[PDB]
RNA sequence: UAUGCCAGCUGGUGGAUUGCUCGGCUCAGGCGCUGAUGAAGGACGUGCCAAGCUGCGAUAAGCUGUGGGGAGC
RNA sequence: CGUGGAAGUCUGUUAGAGUUGGUGUCCUACAAUACCCUCUCGUGAUCUAUGUGUAGGGGUGAAAGGCCCAUCGAGUCCGGCA
RNA sequence: GUCGGGUGAGAACCCCGACGGCCUAAUGGAUAAGGGUUCCUCAGCACUGCUGAUCAGCUGAGGGUUAGCCGGUCCUAAGUC
RNA sequence: UAGGGAAACGUGAUUCAACCUGGGGCCCAUGAAAAGACGAGCAUGAUGUCCGUACCGAGAACCGACACAGGUGUCCAUGGCGGCGAAAGCCAAGGCCUGUCGGGAGCAACCAACGUUAGGGAAUUCGGCAAGUUAGUCCCGUACCUUCGGAAGAAGGGAUGCC
RNA sequence: CUGUCCCAACGUUGGGCCCGGUGAACUGUACAUUCCAGUGCGGAGUCUGGAGACACCCAGGGGGAAGCGAAGACCCUAUGGA
């Protein structure tokens, strides 16, 4: 378990109305690659989708904060927001 | 599971509209099998299926804005939208002027101060829009 | 539209007609209804 | 207005019905008269030499 | 000739109008009144009829909800037949 | 040697072909009017379970009589 | 000066009606006449629903040979007819 | 639309919650015509659904429309027989 | 001491759709008919049959071969802010995420819709086509011509917030 | 007044491109890697002479196939029609 700050920067690529879809999949892919666990693994905590949704669809915060732990038998990560 | 059934037989029980009535995520079970109404009014009392509240627009900011208005503000040229006698309605406004006039003259008249002579001339003036207000009658009797 | 008491009678009838061949005939036969009619896909009289 | 597609949309008109003399759907409900059996129009029934071949 | 009752009309909402509301539900024949469907009624088990609503049913058939008295009870009715 | 060309083999696809005929086509002989005693035609019914066809008509794939027929239906 | 509130009167994407330009989009279409913006009329020779009438060398036509069920310098169907 | 979760052999699109949105003479409410069972329930996925489907206006089976006083019915209109 | 509401289970006011009732004006335009009702009381009792009644009413239940961006009548025209407003824009009630395929690439060329472009300013083009400019409201002020109505919002100038 | 132009640039949204799923149509005598000349019913990928040419695939804008679409509406002809 340890605490990260992940850079949503990369969701200015895809088109602006859209940028909310985009931040919680760069959310999902930054904890599968430091965590060093699969996409389909990672579980968000509905706190980091409320944070990332905040100013709407399309004003997205360019960093968040986020607290995950590793675990199990086959290797999952529970995550959320401070 | 499929709750969409009794969505539709909770708004009806509760007397809310579909997208207010709240199921328990917990109780989903529960509420799948609520066949009846009765059903419902049971899980209604239970605490698991109840009744958003409803959005009443804030009239805060329209009252603050009701008061500076009344006091004369905020009506500016660079507020006014409408024309002229769009904002007031010019006959309507004679109205008012020539109704208070003759108020005023009838009132005069039955208190004794203005002779059935006076009154008539007077009358016949202010029919003929010779007087602005009451206060600018008083003035012209007032010698 | 408002129907009449035998406008009713024969859209019952196209209604009763709408049903399947029973699986019993399927048997005595030893192996499909012609007059499947949908509301939205086909037309009725009047 | 076009003629074809945008001028199909007015057409909620009943006119032709079962008829109560031959069964067909060509009884016309404002005109009293069938177009195929010619009940309304006629007591005898509607039948023309035409509607065969002339050697037929 | 033509009999006025066909048969008795026996599905859910037939069971509960006769525990509920002491009403028996029958399947008449379409040109039954309402006045008619009361006497064969009467005629055929020895009942009084108070009120009958009827309605032509998308089966071809009419349907006929017939109230009964105080002094008659409808699930015993229905149960002898 | 990939992509691939020609012919074939095994298996498909397709339904030609050959064989078959409960349907047609044409010729011939016989016969030939029905209806207010409501025809012909149509509608809706009618079966234990019955959607189509056929039959039938609230006595509803049927009722009665006579003759034939026969151990099945 | 006021009162009055006339008008095939004016502004108006009120409802509603219409259809100038883009020769835009589409053009095996969403659509056998569509989409968007622009534009015109909007108390009157106004618009509109339903009912009703006029039928093919005939109707109907503020007239374009317009319209009479995607059909019109003579509708459609079948027959004449191979 | 997104994150959780439910059901399921199977879930991007079936259901629950939350968060985020869209519609304001309409994307809301009541109806005429016209449709004709499309309504509700249960069971389903061969068909139909611009992908998928456990969903459905689809498939199958059942069920459902109750009136002295709401319409029809009655009256007469242009007009028709 | 019906009903309904967890509870309270209000009182006054303004503006007032519906509904009621009057006054005026216009016509080379004159704005249905019939059944029925009233006129013509009260009690008690009986009778009141027959037909329709589900659901959709539309960017999927209608017409258009389609779950068609088309077409299709009525009533809700008084929900809040806004403003002249049944306008915009925003938001309730209510409805919806079915104008129903998704995933991925700072996501190139090219295309559709569109924003911003220095200096020049119609040189473009058949032609300012396309785009843009102007704009609401008040004050001042307003030419030729004219059928005296008009032209006219001519033009032009000034003002405009908040406290 | 201005991106109409000088003279074009950068950006925004949806496509376009890659992946899963769904899945048509137009068109097809045959052959077919062509180019330059020539010839031929005088407007040839196919004939003649040369030149060039290892095969397959992706994206592109459309030079050619006198490209695809429609038995030319112009013109003439018919002892044709209206
Ligand atoms: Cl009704
Ligand atoms: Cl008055
Ligand atoms: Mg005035
Ligand atoms: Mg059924
Ligand atoms: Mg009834
Ligand atoms: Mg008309
Ligand atoms: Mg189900
Ligand atoms: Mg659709
Ligand atoms: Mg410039
Ligand atoms: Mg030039
Ligand atoms: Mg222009
Ligand atoms: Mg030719
Ligand atoms: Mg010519
Ligand atoms: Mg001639
Ligand atoms: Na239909
Ligand atoms: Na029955
Ligand atoms: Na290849
Ligand atoms: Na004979
Ligand atoms: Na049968
Ligand atoms: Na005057
Ligand atoms: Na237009
Ligand atoms: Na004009
Ligand atoms: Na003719
Ligand atoms: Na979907
Ligand atoms: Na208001
Ligand atoms: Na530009
Ligand atoms: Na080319
Ligand atoms: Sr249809
Ligand atoms: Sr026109
Ligand atoms: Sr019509
Ligand atoms: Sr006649
Ligand atoms: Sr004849
Ligand atoms: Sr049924
Ligand atoms: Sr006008
Ligand atoms: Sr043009
Ligand atoms: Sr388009
Ligand atoms: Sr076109
Ligand atoms: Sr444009
Ligand atoms: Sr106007
Ligand atoms: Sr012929
Ligand atoms: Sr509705
Ligand atoms: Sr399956
Ligand atoms: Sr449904
Ligand atoms: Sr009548
Ligand atoms: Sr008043
Ligand atoms: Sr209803
Ligand atoms: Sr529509
Ligand atoms: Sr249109
Ligand atoms: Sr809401
Ligand atoms: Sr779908
Ligand atoms: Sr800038
Ligand atoms: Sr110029
Ligand atoms: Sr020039
Ligand atoms: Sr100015
Ligand atoms: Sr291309
Ligand atoms: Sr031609």
């Amino acid at each position: 378990e340890r605490v990260v700050t992940i850079p949503l920067r990369d969701a200015r690529a895809e088109p602006n109305h859209k940028r909310a879809d985009k931040a919680m999949i760069l959310i999902r892919e930054h904890l599968a690659k430091h965590f060093s666990v699969d996409e389909d693994a990672v579980r968000l905590d509905p706190s980091i989708n409320e944070a990332a949704w905040a100013r709407g669809r399309a004003n997205t915060p360019s960093k968040i904060r986020v607290r995950a732990a590793r675990f199990e038998e086959e290797g999952e990560a529970i995550v959320e927001a401070e | 599971t499929d709750l969409s059934a009794q969505k539709r037989l909770a708004a009806d029980v509760l007397d809310v509209g579909k997208n207010r009535v709240w199921f328990n995520p917990e109780r989903q079970g529960d509420i799948a099998d609520a066949i009846t109404r009765e059903d419902v009014r049971e899980l209604v009392d239970e605490g698991a299926i109840q009744a958003k509240d409803k959005k009443g627009n804030s009239r805060g900011r329209a009252r603050e804005r009701q008061k500076k208005r009344a006091y004369g503000h905020q009506k500016g040229a660079g507020s006014r939208k409408g024309k002229a006698g769009a904002r007031q309605n010019s006959k309507e406004d004679w109205e008012s002027r020539i109704r208070a006039q003759r108020t005023k003259l009838r009132e005069l008249r039955d208190e004794g101060t203005l002779s059935s002579s006076q009154y008539r001339d007077l009358y016949d003036k202010a029919g003929g829009g010779e007087f602005d207000s009451v206060a600018d009658l008083e003035r012209y009797i007032d010698a | 539209g408002k129907k009449s008491k035998a406008t009713k009678k024969r859209l019952a009838k196209l209604d009763n007609q709408n049903s399947r061949v029973p699986a019993w005939v399927m048997l005595k036969t030893d192996r499909r209804n012609h007059k499947r009619r949908h509301w939205r896909r086909n037309d009725t009289d009047e | 207005t076009g003629a074809g597609t945008p001028s199909q949309g007015k057409k909620n008109t009943t006119t032709h019905t079962k008829c109560r003399r031959c069964g067909e759907k060509s009884y016309h409900t404002k005109k009293k008269v069938c177009s195929s059996c010619g009940f309304g129009k006629s007591a005898k029934r509607r039948d023309y030499e035409w509607q065969s071949k002339a050697g037929e | 000739s033509w009999d006025v009752i066909k048969h008795p009309h026996v599905t859910e909402k037939a069971m509960n109008d006769m525990d509920f509301q002491n009403k028996l539900q029958f399947a008449v024949d379409d040109r039954a009144s309402k006045g008619e469907v009361a006497d064969a009624v009467e005629e055929q088990y020895d009942v009084t009829v108070e009120q009958v609503n009827t309605q032509n049913t998308m089966d071809g058939e009419k349907k006929a909800v017939v109230r009964l008295s105080e002094d008659d009870d409808a699930q015993e009715v229905a149960s002898r037949i």
